[PDB]
RNA sequence: CCAUAGGUUAAUGAGGCGAACCGGGGGAACUGAAACAUCUAAGUACCCCGAGGAAAAGAAAUCAACCGAGAUUCCCCCAG
RNA sequence: UUUUGUAUAAUGGGUCAGCGACUUAUAUUCUGUAGCAAGGUUAACCGAAUAGGGGAGCCGAAGGGAAACCGAGUCUUAACU
RNA sequence: AGGACCGAACCGACUAAUGUUGAAAAAUUAGCGGAUGACUUGUGGCUGGGGGUGAAAGGCCAAUCAAACCGGGAGAUAGCU
RNA sequence: GUAACGGGGCUAAACCAUGCACCGAAGCUGCGGCAGCGACGCUUAUGCGUUGUUGGGUAGGGGAGCGUUCUGUAAGCCUG
RNA sequence: GUUUAUUAAAAACACAGCACUGUGCAAACACGAAAGUGGACGUAUACGGUGUGACGCCUGCCCGGUGCCGGAAGGUUAAUU
RNA sequence: AAUUCCUUGUCGGGUAAGUUCCGACCUGCACGAAUGGCGUAAUGAUGGCCAGGCUGUCUCCACCCGAGACUCAGUGAAAUUGAACUCGCUGUGAAGAUGCAGUGUACCCGCGGCAAGACGGAAAGACCCCGUGAACCUUUACUAUAGCUUGACACUGAACAU
RNA sequence: CUUUAAUGUUUGAUGUUCUAACGUUGACCCGUAAUCCGGGUUGCGGACAGUGUCUGGUGGGUAGUUUGACUGGGGCGGUCUCCUCCUAAAGAGUAACGGAGGAGCACGAAGGUUGGCUAAUCCUGGUCGGACAUCAGGAGGUUAGUGCAAUGGCAUAAGCCAGCUUGACUGCGAGCGUGACGGCGCGAGCAGGUGCGAAAGCAGGUCAUAGUGAUCCGGUGGUUCUGAAUGGAAGGGCCAUC
């Protein structure tokens, strides 16, 4: 039968144009006040999944 | 620890606030500082200390 | 009572003598000004020396204290 | 996704965004497609007849992909600037 | 007291078996979650009632989206 | 066989014969190979039945953005060197 | 008279030896205890599994018991061999 | 049970120095042969008078093959 | 007297006796979704549970804790509204 | 002391000699009053100790009678078993060798016997550990729950008075 | 319309009484030559009791489960994240239940900037004065100081003092560093706006290196991004924060 997408991963990643995966950064949910402005700003844009982890994400997101 | 988290609130009606911390037992007054508000894009007096 | 240690900071020299660096390139990670900043070298808040200009790393001893200075000579 | 019990990446990272229901009823159209309709006119409904856009698409947009080499009338659709000019440069009559 | 329960007889019909399919009444746990309780396994296995050649379902107090479709059932898509 | 390491006094087998373990289905991706090619291909089903029909659909030719939206650009920001 | 005494049948099982692929998946031999009682025995019957029954040892419930047996879930699961 | 050169035995067959010869391996060379990876002139679906190098190997990856039963080729071919 | 049928027969279990407690009968209590049945065709000199365990001398201090019984102005408090 | 670690406690008895036994002492590591305390006649296939008698229990065995063992005939198993042309020593070595090294010894094959070794056979150690194994069991572990109990509503009505 | 006496009258509590529900494992009659059952008559209780739904409590009586790892075996103990030094073999990194110490903060000034200043200790002499307070000189030259461990730094001071202030700014960010990743860190320069300074300039927190916690689920505020017919709203998203 059809592979089941890992639904939790479908909510954290989105496929880019050259097959990569964009994700929101960690450490910006709460406890924001002790964190420097500069650290918070660099965490606001979406980063791309690194090479070591694209296998895990692609495994989890087959129909992406 | 002792020191407690506060929000410094813009007087420009924007809703923009900073966040910082204060010791309440010492210096029990209201922290008032001029800070950049990025809605009206001017430096503005901010007011609160809980 | 004697089983703790800190993770190591990977300090020290990252770009050696004559090494062609781009601007922004960290040159030394250090605790304090073991090396001081010279021409086209900035000293950051953690006292790490970084390049302000593209060019060649140059170590030199200067001044009445014989302090160690780092500069970038534009090639 | 199991990484040995380390908090795996799909849960270590935060959820983001929502899904718009509008995006699913909104289709892009290439200039190459404007010749595939019967009659020169390019409405949302004659694009469905030519299997360019889905049968449940309510909103359609012509973008600058490919080329149009024909006088084409586009009605009730949206048109990019770049696409608007390629249509106008070939006998085009865009009608809101 | 009426009556009613109750009694006797007649006539008609049922009773039990049977593989699966069907509908209904009840309903697990192992297991998986790399432990476990929510969750899963699964309304599965199992027990029970009843039916038929199929059963159930079925002629909109349904969908739709301001255009319209026109009962139910099954198949492929929609779509992991 | 298991091991850092086994003549090992570590494991297994008395012998022969026969049987005895990486399969199958569906999805998905990569490679090879073939077909067609900015187009490729049909599913159920119909049936002139391995034909032909069926293009409903799926993928691809456009992406960016949480989204509206914009679109070879887009997002970000009041605006970007 | 007696949960009285000695002692056979009968019921039991303290010791020792034998045997331990036994004659026997618990016996034999010599001795040992009870032996009118809370005794023993025949026939039939009732109690059913988280249940029974237990003068209580987790004992016994068809040579199986800290949850019987048979069938099914079932190819449970087995990061182990 | 000699049992503290492996033994026999050795006063060198011990030790130190100074040398020249020999033995000594699946190392090197020599002869013959297979294969892999390259690079080369003629010439070409290249293969060679050629040339260079490589070729121990568990887990493990890659490449090419053997044979077995069955289907077609096969109402043919072999076979009392 | 009883017991680990098949390595323990004992100082273990039981025992008469003692006490505490429950129980007024449609008894408590127990088996039972229930009906019912036992208790008992008994009725507090009875029945159930618990502990101790003939007999003899006796069984001392402690109710703070935990339970059990009782008390109740106040406080806290569910569904509901 | 069925309770005492220290402990073979101290003293005494009994014995030539007594970690046991008996008695008393108190220093009760860590008795104690119905999870009873202290006694207690009788009883016990009960535990411990002493003595008389008795004896092959023993000093220390000897002989005898029978059933086996041995021989013949007949029938005819078994566990085990990688293959075996299956010696000692010393050493070496997956660290305790028939199998390696060196050495020594040894003609080939049975039968009766003995069990030192073949880390002999038997049972995928039962101790110890590990597994994000299992089962029962306990509890003021967690979460539930039958049961018990509280109240509200329903079955559930009428009046009188305050 | 402020106020305030009453009852037909609505439902509240309590008390008493009743009977017709309900009960009866009381008597009696019949079904029926039946200690079941039912009906009937009667008495006794009687809106109680009892049962259903809901609800609080109790609840090893029963069930499902949990009860960590490292570890010179395991257990007891100790340890589990972060910072500093040594081990560490002159780049980085580098283990032990190796050796030694700290952290889980503090600060609207202890931050920014301008301007100014330079210690410890001892010596000599001097009212209360001790060996050590304060004053003056001298020698000394950082042997001090750094909000807190240690290390490296620090006089152009980063150390002490004062004035003005909020750059403890917002959006971005060439390029580097360090990490398996998550991430962490350094950062000129740009835009906007600010402070200090005459000006050059400095300022995106503190001499630096510890002072921390992913995701989920929610909360708060902002933002008309989305808004399941449509307009809204709910909720969701996005930004800030808990
Ligand atoms: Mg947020
Ligand atoms: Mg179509
Ligand atoms: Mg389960
Ligand atoms: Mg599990
Ligand atoms: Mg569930
Ligand atoms: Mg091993
Ligand atoms: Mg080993
Ligand atoms: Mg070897
Ligand atoms: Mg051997
Ligand atoms: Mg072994
Ligand atoms: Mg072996
Ligand atoms: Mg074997
Ligand atoms: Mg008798
Ligand atoms: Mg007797
Ligand atoms: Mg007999
Ligand atoms: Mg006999
Ligand atoms: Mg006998
Ligand atoms: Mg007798
Ligand atoms: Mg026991
Ligand atoms: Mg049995
Ligand atoms: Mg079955
Ligand atoms: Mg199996
Ligand atoms: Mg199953
Ligand atoms: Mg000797
Ligand atoms: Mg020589
Ligand atoms: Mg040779
Ligand atoms: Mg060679
Ligand atoms: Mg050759
Ligand atoms: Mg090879
Ligand atoms: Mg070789
Ligand atoms: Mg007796
Ligand atoms: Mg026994
Ligand atoms: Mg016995
Ligand atoms: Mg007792
Ligand atoms: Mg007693
Ligand atoms: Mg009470
Ligand atoms: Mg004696
Ligand atoms: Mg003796
Ligand atoms: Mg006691
Ligand atoms: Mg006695
Ligand atoms: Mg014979
Ligand atoms: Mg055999
Ligand atoms: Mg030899
Ligand atoms: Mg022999
Ligand atoms: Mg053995
Ligand atoms: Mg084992
Ligand atoms: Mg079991
Ligand atoms: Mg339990
Ligand atoms: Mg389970
Ligand atoms: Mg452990
Ligand atoms: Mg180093
Ligand atoms: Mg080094
Ligand atoms: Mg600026
Ligand atoms: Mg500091
Ligand atoms: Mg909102
Ligand atoms: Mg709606
Ligand atoms: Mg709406």
């Amino acid at each position: 039968p059809k592979i089941k997408t890992v639904r939790g991963a479908a909510k954290r990643f989105k496929k880019t144009g050259k097959g990569g995966f964009k994700h929101k950064h960690a450490n910006l949910r709460h406890i924001l006040t002790k964190k420097a402005t500069k650290r918070k700003r660099h965490l606001r844009p979406k980063a791309m999944v690194s090479k070591g982890d694209l296998g895990l994400v692609i495994a989890c997101l087959p129909y992406a | 620890g002792i020191r407690e988290k506060i929000k410094l609130v813009s007087s420009a009606g924007t809703g923009h606030f900073y966040t910082t911390t204060k010791n309440k037992r010492t210096k029990p007054e209201k922290l008032e500082l001029k800070k950049f508000d990025p809605v009206v894009r001017q430096h503005v007096i901010y007011k609160e200390a809980k | 009572r004697n089983g703790r240690d800190s993770e190591a900071k990977r300090l020290g020299v990252k770009r050696f003598g004559g090494e062609s660096v781009l601007a922004g390139s960290i040159i030394v990670r250090q605790r304090g000004t073991k090396f001081h900043a010279g021409a086209n070298v900035g000293c950051g808040r953690d006292h790490t020396l970084f390049a302000k200009a593209d060019g060649k790393v140059k170590f030199e001893v200067k001044g009445p204290k014989n302090r160690k200075f780092i500069s970038i000579e534009a090639e | 996704g199991f990484e040995g019990g380390q908090m795996p990446l799909y849960r270590r990272l935060p959820k983001f965004g929502f899904t718009s229901r509008k995006a699913a009823i909104t289709a892009e159209i290439r200039l190459s497609d404007l010749a595939k309709v019967e009659g020169g006119v390019v409405d949302l409904n004659t694009l469905k007849a030519a299997n360019i856009i889905g049968i449940q698409i309510e909103f359609a947009k012509v973008i600058l992909a490919g080329e149009v080499t024909t006088p084409v009338t586009v009605r009730g659709l949206r048109v990019t600037k770049g696409a608007r000019a390629a249509i106008e440069a070939a006998g085009g009559k865009i009608e809101e």
